[PDB]
């Protein structure tokens, strides 16, 4: 059983989503699918589940009138649809099938296949490539790249073009008051390399096409 | 408990 | 509403050791329908236990659920390095199902004081109207810090945010990362740009600084 969802999306505030699960190995029709969703940080939440050949669903009280749960046995696909978004709705949507035991298929109940996960970004933001500042260094020193004001998720760092990973840190995104992303990518290295070595950092920002190898220099 | 009716529909088919 | 309690929700554990994690939960779970899942960071969870003890084929032996009614327990017999994560507990014993707020297990090492870097912004931020400053907080344990931001001896408030890494796999460590932001007008009226850093491995606060 291989479960595989749609690509991230980025919804306006009030919009609707629909995410879909399309399942592949196994039977579809008799097994129950849910929908877990983890906002960034936090924990699991069960929003709720379908049986496809009873079309029987089953909604999280706290979800229940926003959300609607449907599965076409023709394509072996489910759907979450999740109406009037509020950037509280920002998170992972994962689909999880419940397991079997022994050769027989008995279900389980418990989620033993999971999507991919499915990124919904709840944003009045519009695509914008980052700008990339230098952190420039003063027996060890430290240098780094800040990568600021972009939209969406995700950026990459490397160092070097990935020679250097040793003492590196990138760090998580923080979302500002504009609803644009920064992040810092860092990395500490020998104060006597300085004078020999050059460190560059890659940022690659697929949604702009920003692609910047920043040299920094004391 | 929704839970179950997969196990019972299980059961049945055999 | 089932309400499944983990306490504690961080353990601090070394590679070899035994781990026994708590799930409680506010009312008596249908049948023993507790499951567990495991999750690392930038992955999917995956199901280690179910039916409070059953265990799938595939996964490790050291992993075992027991308990019933409200009291159920994980027990990791010798944590493995790939076993430092995040577990949750699930009750589905009702239509309702829930999940505990997750224990993670993390790798417990000496204290370590973070070493403390200030950076002024870079003449290029400058002459785009925005000065942002950075405090990295590089290579500390544990995870508690507390970075303050001063302006000419002035508090700040609102105007910075922060984030952390993951614990490094190789040295148990943790990194932090502050941005302090304001406009280059604003930037511009003041001498004095300090981080001031709070941990444990300090006895008193550590503050870089430098004069614009
Ligand atoms: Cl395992
Ligand atoms: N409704």
């Amino acid at each position: 059983v291989q479960l595989v969802q749609s690509g991230a999306e980025v919804k306006r505030p009030g919009s609707s989503v629909t995410v879909s699960c399309k399942a592949s190995g196994g039977s579809f029709s008799t097994y129950a699918l849910s929908w877990v969703r983890q906002a960034p940080g936090r924990g699991l939440e069960w929003m709720g589940g379908v049986i496809p050949l009873l079309t029987i669903t089953n909604y999280a009280p706290r979800f229940q009138g926003r959300i609607t749960i449907t599965a076409d046995r023709s394509t072996s696909t489910a759907y979450l649809e999740l109406n009037s978004l509020r950037p509280e709705d920002t998170a992972v949507y994962y689909c999880a099938r419940e397991g079997t035991t022994g050769c027989g298929g008995k279900p389980i109940g418990a989620f033993a296949h999971w999507g991919q996960g499915t990124l919904v970004t709840v944003s009045s933001a519009s695509t914008k490539g980052p700008s990339v500042f230098p952190l420039a260094p003063s027996g060890t020193a430290a240098l780094g790249c800040l990568v600021k004001d972009y939209f969406p998720e995700p950026v990459t760092v490397s160092w070097n073009s990935g020679a250097l990973t040793s003492g590196v840190h990138t760090f998580p995104a923080v979302l500002q008051s504009s609803g644009l992303y920064s992040l810092s990518s860092v990395v500490t290295v020998p104060s006597s390399s300085l004078g020999t070595q050059t460190y560059i950092c890659n940022v690659n920002h697929k949604p702009s096409n920003t692609k910047v190898d920043k040299k920094v220099e004391p | 408990n929704w839970f179950d009716i997969t196990n019972w529909l299980w059961y049945i088919k055999k | 509403e089932i309400v499944l309690t983990q306490s504690p929700g961080t353990q601090s554990l070394s590679p070899g050791e035994r781990a026994t994690l708590s799930c409680r939960a506010s009312q008596s779970v249908g049948n023993n329908k507790l499951a567990w899942y495991q999750q690392r960071p930038g992955q999917a969870p995956r199901l280690l236990i179910y039916g409070a003890s059953s265990r799938p084929s595939g996964v490790a032996d050291r992993f075992s659920g027991s308990g019933s009614g409200t009291d159920f327990t994980l027990t990791i017999s010798r944590l493995e390095p790939e076993d430092f994560a995040v577990y949750y507990c699930q009750q589905y014993g009702q239509s309702l199902s829930t999940f505990g707020q997750g224990t993670k297990v993390e790798v417990k090492r000496t204290v370590a004081a973070p070493s403390v870097f200030i950076f002024p912004p870079s003449d290029e931020q400058l002459k785009s109207g925005t000065a942002s400053v950075v405090c990295l907080l590089n290579n500390f344990y544990p995870r508690e810090a507390k970075v303050q931001w001063k302006v000419d001896n002035a508090l700040q408030s609102g105007n910075s945010q922060e984030s952390v890494t993951e614990q490094d796999s190789k040295d148990s460590t943790y990194s932090l990362s502050s941005t302090l932001t304001l406009s280059k007008a604003d930037y511009e009226k003041h001498k004095v740009y300090a981080c001031e850093v709070t941990h444990q491995g300090l006895s008193s606060p550590v503050t870089k600084s430098f004069n614009r």
